[PDB]
């Protein structure tokens, strides 16, 4: 049972998010670039950010 | 009771060549089989 | 379920003519067309009405949606 | 000596399965849709394997790979559109097959029916994942919405959704996972089909009359073989008409613009086959309720055998049940139409009414009407 | 160089469907222009005219084109 | 259904209920352990040494 | 509100008809001289033109006319080269954001699949190309936006690009706005479906072959089943 | 009144058209199979021939001539007593099993 | 007199080996006849609209 | 009544295959290498399926994808080296089974 | 087989597809393999029929 738990956990976590993907969790947005009155959009978490 | 039964008539379906009851089917056998196998052969060519 | 012992049947006589000595298409049109009309007459009473309702709903739905998109003059009146 | 067809083990299995299988003489064209499903599965497997020889699953190269298949590969367009339209043909034949099972009371073969429901789920999953593979705008956003539906599950929810996504949203990991799963699933479908055929052979085949046909049985090889070949030729006629004459008839045009995560397409709709479940989902406002309704839409086929209250297996001699069945078919057409159309005032109420009517017809109306029929026939 | 589309387009204006739609477009344009501060626009009426015109244009335009 | 609504079936049900409860306990422990569900394990002594 | 495009009587609309390659040739000229400064046909290459609208020598000359960057030479410096058949059509803008900045933040779409991607196909493209009209009353288009009743939103970001005599077709065809639109739309149709001609040919072949086979297979099926079809039955209880 | 609508359903259902009788069309569950095996041989042979002829008619998509259709009054429920006895015996076995 | 179908059956349909050869040889010629016939129809329908027709001008 | 293991069709096949199959009592450990091959095949299928979730077949990204599996996919190295060494174990078992067949005359089947 | 003049991207993609599909064919062939084996039983090390000692 212990061995099976280890193996199945390893495979399922292999299907989990990889380290590189987790690396891009947070972002650094340059406020100074964004002009006033413009909704400059970025890709955060692989999702559109406003 | 075996004698009592009689084969029903199939004339409506029988091909024109073998409709006649006085003609032996062997003469028209090649014609009929050729017709059917020609249908099959052309099908196989297309396939 | 092999062919030999499927069921028990008694005193049934079947006569079957060969494929080669019979026509492939006996009365395909002379008898086929009246048979199709008979089959259509019986079936159309049941199959058709449910689909007829859909055509009404499809027409009404399309008309209503177009009507909704059209402007209401009263809104811009006054 | 012995006949090699009977004696040799593999030939024995093939013989009993397809050659000398006792089959009822009266099964109509509706029964050919099973063999049509088999042919569709084989054609899809070959076509998809030949597509995969030229398809790269990276997000940077996926759409470019499909364009390479369509343009540069010799006869690649034929293969790609054969696949795309074969999926639609598969679903047409599946819907007709399940309709035949419902109409002629073939669901009484319990294990065959349940394995069929499992097969339907597997085929739907295969198609849903396969549609993502071109990585078009519609592919990306349909994947986004359909996977985001899973978030409605309480507790596990987001965890399960991100596990399937392989990240925060649909991205390269999701595309590659879907390619691998889309590859492997058809083979599982092929094995489940063998299980299905085994279970059916245990009980034979139902006839349109619904009365046991052991008295009148004919060998499959000399008759239904040529019948199934004719059905396959007709299916190839329809499918090749779709592939050649109208290659992009059943497909949304917005799948030809490369997927842009920052821009939503003008309309997000699943493929035509999923549209009825999409409409059923949209009808219920609560997210979890919508997901459960979408699942129940398919799972009600499991409950169909238990809801059979009639004393006659087939509906051939049940006119009122025939009327209800065609009402259900029209309701499914209506649900498809609603799913295609946007969520606005006229269509919302139509969709809610169609969903309620679908569930009512399957659950309450049909059993009560069957009981009334039994009373009418002095049972 | 006379553009055939211009000539074919004129021919719709003779047609009654273009005639009725154009009059409706002209009137609605007058109401919006007359109103000092109105959210109304002529787009909906404009589409009716263009839809009727283009449909007529489509049948005959390609014959001139070569 | 009415067939199984009988006193003997009730007796069989009582006979198998402790077994069913034990199997439920097995399932609960299995789930908690396999998922390492922290909500339950938090209370569990010396399993709380993890996380 | 949206305005659907009219079904123009295209030559290729026929079930067995195809594209006029004279129009395709003139269409490529429109694309190369007009809709090339903006819009990039990434998925179409000069070699594709070899058997469609220009011959191999002509295709080579056209490819040589533009200059294309090549791989790193010694010292690892990118360099321009005359161009060749294998090169795809040059992209006017280096990156999508550069294209937006050069067109009031409006990415010019890739002509390659523009027909297959936008609903209405070539009919829509033609309608929007020859649809630019005067804005109606109450509409206030933002500067840099133009009025086209066919573009979703009626606020396209490209000025009427096809005016009469915008280019000179080598074929001598009078370069009217409608003529230019038809030629370019035919070219785009070809670009979206380069297999169009072969597709219709295979459609004809399959139609004739299926018309041959289905009656023949049906005859075989009826011949085999006729044993049962004609079968008579009798009940003779003792 | 009720007999009118019942007669309507009898004509609406096509088992008279195929020459079948009502008990021929019943679904063959275990109780029905036991009832069938309990039939006297004359009734059994009549049943199998009726069903065979009906299957043949459905195969060619044809219907029996109008005069040969079964009559609503002439229809005889041959299987009803045997099936009822089978159901009653099964009910007794279930009842003994209950307690 | 032996009919045309009757002659064919004896000459080339009685034995599957001859039957198969007739299909194979027939398949070879049918392809060259169907393809040429199909293209001629397609060329006629699309006369003047194909590169082959208009190739001469630009070469 | 009947035992479901002997009467249900799928269970019947499974029973006749690996439950009630009459097996010789003296088969040695050389007769386990066949089952070892079957286990290896299932393991290779599972591992390769999980590898393919991160493998891309383009030449620009093939090697980079393998590196991504090795370094970035959680426990990716375990899966990858399991596949690589399971192939070698697969061929070890194949060769041993062929040798067993030659040695004990199993080729007569 | 190469898909071109030499081993290149086409060959790599073909090999990926084939390497994916073949193991399932291997499984089917193994099923046939076990079927034929069960037809005649399993040979024992002594090489003598072991029906007495199954
Ligand atoms: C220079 C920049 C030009 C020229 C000379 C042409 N177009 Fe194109 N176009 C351009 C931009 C910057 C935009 C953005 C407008 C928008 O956001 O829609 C467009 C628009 C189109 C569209 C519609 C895009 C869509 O909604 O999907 C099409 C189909 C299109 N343009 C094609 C086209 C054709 C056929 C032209 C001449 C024959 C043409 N354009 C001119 C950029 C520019
Ligand atoms: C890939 C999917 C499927 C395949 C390959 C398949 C194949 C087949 C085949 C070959 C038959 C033989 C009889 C016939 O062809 O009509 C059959 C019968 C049947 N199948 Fe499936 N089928 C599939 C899906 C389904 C589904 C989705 C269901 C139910 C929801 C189902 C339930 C049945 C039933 C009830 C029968 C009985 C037919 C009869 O009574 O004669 N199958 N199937
Ligand atoms: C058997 C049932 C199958 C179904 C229903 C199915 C369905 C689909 C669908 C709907 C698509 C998207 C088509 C498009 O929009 O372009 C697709 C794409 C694809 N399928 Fe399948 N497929 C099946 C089997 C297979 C198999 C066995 C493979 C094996 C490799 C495969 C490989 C692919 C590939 C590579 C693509 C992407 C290429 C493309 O989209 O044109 N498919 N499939
Ligand atoms: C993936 C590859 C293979 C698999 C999965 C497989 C599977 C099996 C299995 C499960 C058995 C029964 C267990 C046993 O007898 O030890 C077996 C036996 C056997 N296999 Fe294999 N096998 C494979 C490769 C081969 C090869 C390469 C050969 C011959 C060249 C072969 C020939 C045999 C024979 C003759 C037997 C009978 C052994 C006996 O009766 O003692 N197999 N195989
Ligand atoms: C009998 C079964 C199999 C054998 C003997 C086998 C053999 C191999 C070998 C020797 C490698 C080289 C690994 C390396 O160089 O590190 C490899 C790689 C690979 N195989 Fe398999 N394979 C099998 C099954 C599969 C299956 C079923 C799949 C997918 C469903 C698969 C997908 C892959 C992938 C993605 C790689 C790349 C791993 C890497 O780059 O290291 N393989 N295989």
């Amino acid at each position: 049972a212990y061995a099976a738990k280890n193996a199945v956990s390893q495979f399922v976590s292999s299907m989990s998010a990889s380290a590189d993907v987790l690396a891009m969790s947070k972002i650094e947005i340059k406020l100074s670039d964004i002009p006033e009155g413009k909704n400059m959009a970025f890709k955060w978490r692989g999702k559109p950010l406003f | 009771s075996h004698t009592d039964i009689r084969v029903p008539d199939f004339s409506d379906y029988r091909r024109a060549e073998v409709l006649d009851s006085t003609k032996s089917s062997k003469e028209s056998s090649d014609a009929r089989k050729g017709f059917s196998y020609l249908i099959t052969a052309t099908t196989t060519v297309g396939v | 379920r092999e062919f030999g012992h499927l069921t028990r049947m008694r005193h049934v006589i079947t006569y079957s003519l060969s494929p080669f000595e019979q026509r492939a298409f006996p009365h395909y049109f002379t008898k086929g067309i009246p048979n199709v009309l008979r089959r259509t007459r019986a079936c159309i009473l049941r199959v058709a009405p449910p689909f007829v309702v859909f055509y009404l709903v499809y027409t009404w739905g399309t008309q209503e949606f177009e009507k909704s998109k059209r402007k209401n003059p009263a809104a811009y009146e006054n | 000596m012995t006949n090699i067809r009977k004696s040799h083990p593999l030939m024995k299995i093939i013989n009993n399965a397809f050659i000398d299988l006792p089959a009822p003489s009266n099964i109509s064209s509706w029964w050919n849709f099973g063999s049509l499903l088999g042919i569709c599965l084989i054609l899809q497997i070959l076509t998809g394997l030949f597509l995969a020889m030229h398809y790269t699953s990276d997000t940077t190269t996926a759409f470019s790979s499909v364009t390479h298949i369509c343009r540069d590969v010799n006869y690649g367009w034929v293969i790609r559109y054969l696949h795309a339209n074969g999926a639609s043909m598969f679903f047409i034949c599946l819907f007709i097959h399940v309709g035949r099972g419902l109409y002629y009371g073939s669901y009484m073969f319990l294990e065959t029916w349940n394995i069929g429901v499992v097969l339907l789920f597997t085929v739907m999953a295969t198609a849903f994942m396969g549609y993502v593979l071109p990585w078009g705008q519609m592919s990306f956003w349909g994947a986004t919405v359909i996977t985001n539906l899973l978030s409605a599950i309480p507790y596990i929810g987001t965890d399960l959704v991100e596990w399937i996504w392989g990240g925060f949203s649909v991205d390269k990991a999701t595309l590659t996972r879907f390619f691998a799963f889309h590859f492997i699933l058809p083979f599982i479908i092929t094995a489940l089909a063998a299980v299905h055929l085994l279970f059916l052979h245990e009980t034979g085949s139902n006839n349109p009359t619904g009365i046991s046909s052991d008295m009148d049985k004919i060998p499959f090889h000399p008759y239904y073989t040529i019948k199934d070949i004719l059905g396959a030729l007709f299916m190839m006629l329809i499918l090749l008409i779709l592939v050649l004459f109208s290659p992009d008839l059943l497909g949304d045009p917005d799948n030809y613009t490369p997927a842009n995560p920052l821009n939503t397409p003008p309309h997000i709709k699943p493929e035509w086959y999923f549209l009825f479940a999409y409409a059923i989902l949209r009808s219920i406002p609560n997210k979890l309720g919508g997901v459960l309704a979408l699942v129940a839409s398919i799972l009600i086929l499991i409950l169909m055998p238990m809801l059979h209250t009639s004393k006659q297996r087939s509906m051939m001699f049940r006119p009122l049940s025939q009327c209800l069945f065609w009402m259900l078919v029209a309701d499914l057409i209506t649900l498809t139409w609603i799913g295609g159309q946007p969520v606005e005032h006229p269509f919302i109420i139509i969709g809610q009414l169609a969903s309620i009517l679908y569930f009512l017809i399957i659950l309450v109306l049909m059993p009560i009407t069957s009981i009334i029929e039994n009373n009418l026939l002095k049972w | 160089l006379v553009d055939p589309l211009t000539t074919v387009r004129e021919q719709c204006e003779q047609i009654e469907k273009c005639i009725k739609a154009r009059e409706r477009l002209e009137l609605c344009d007058q109401r919006v222009s007359s109103r000092s501060q109105t959210e109304e626009d002529c787009t909906e009426e404009l589409f009716d005219f263009l839809h009727a015109r283009d449909h007529c244009v489509a049948h005959k335009l390609f014959n001139s084109l070569k | 259904l009415s067939r199984f609504l009988g006193p003997r079936y009730r007796e069989l049900a009582r006979n198998w209920i402790p077994t069913a409860s034990m199997w439920g306990a097995v399932g609960a422990v299995g789930l908690v352990w396999a998922t390492d569900w922290r909500l339950i394990l938090d209370w569990v002594p010396y399993i709380n040494g993890k996380f | 509100l949206e305005l659907h495009a009219p079904s123009y009587p295209w030559s290729h609309r026929g079930l067995l008809s195809s594209l006029d390659h004279t129009s395709i040739r003139r269409g490529f000229q429109v694309y190369k001289q007009v809709c090339s400064s903006c819009h990039s046909m990434d998925y179409v290459a000069y070699r594709h033109l070899v058997g469609v609208c220009y011959t191999e020598e002509e295709a080579k000359a056209l490819a040589e006319e533009v200059e294309v960057q090549d791989g790193p030479n010694e010292d690892g410096e990118m360099f321009m080269r005359p161009g060749k058949l294998s090169d795809y059509f040059p992209k006017p803008y280096p990156n999508p954001e550069a294209a937006r900045a050069a067109n009031n933040g409006a990415l010019p779409p890739d002509l390659s699949y523009i027909v297959r991607a936008r609903h209405g196909g070539e009919d829509y493209v033609f309608s929007l190309l020859t649809g630019y009209c005067e804005p109606p009353t109450g509409v206030s288009l933002r500067e840099g936006l133009y009025f086209n009743p066919y573009f979703p939103g009626q606020a396209i970001a490209m000025a009427p690009p096809i005016y009469n005599e915008v280019l000179e077709f080598d074929d001598g065809t009078p370069a009217t706005m409608s003529q230019v639109a038809k030629d370019v739309c035919t070219f785009l149709r070809w670009a979206s479906e380069p297999e169009h001609d072969h597709r219709k040919r295979m459609g004809l072949k399959m139609l004739m072959m299926m018309g041959l086979l289905l009656p023949l297979v049906y005859a075989m099926k009826r011949h085999k089943w006729s044993v049962l079809k004609s079968r008579k039955l009798a009940y003779r209880p003792p | 009144w009720l007999e009118g609508i019942r007669k309507w359903y009898y004509n609406a259902a096509g088992f008279n058209k195929l020459g079948l009788m009502r008990d021929d069309t019943i679904y063959e569950d275990d109780d029905v199979k036991e009832a069938i095996r309990r039939l006297p041989e004359n009734l059994y042979n009549d049943r199998v021939f009726r069903i065979k002829r009906a299957l043949d008619l459905t195969m060619r998509q044809q219907i029996l001539p109008k005069e040969q259709w079964t009559k609503y009054e002439e229809d005889k429920f041959y299987l009803e007593p045997y099936l009822k006895e089978v159901i009653r015996e099964r009910k007794e076995r279930e009842e003994w099993a209950k307690k | 007199a032996p009919t045309l179908t009757a002659r064919l059956y004896s000459l080339l349909f009685r034995r599957t080996s001859t039957f198969a050869l007739t299909i194979a040889v027939g398949a070879l010629f049918f392809e060259r006849a169907f393809d040429q016939g199909a293209d001629a129809i397609y060329e006629h329908i699309n006369q003047g609209k194909l590169w082959k027709h208009i190739k001469h001008k630009y070469e």
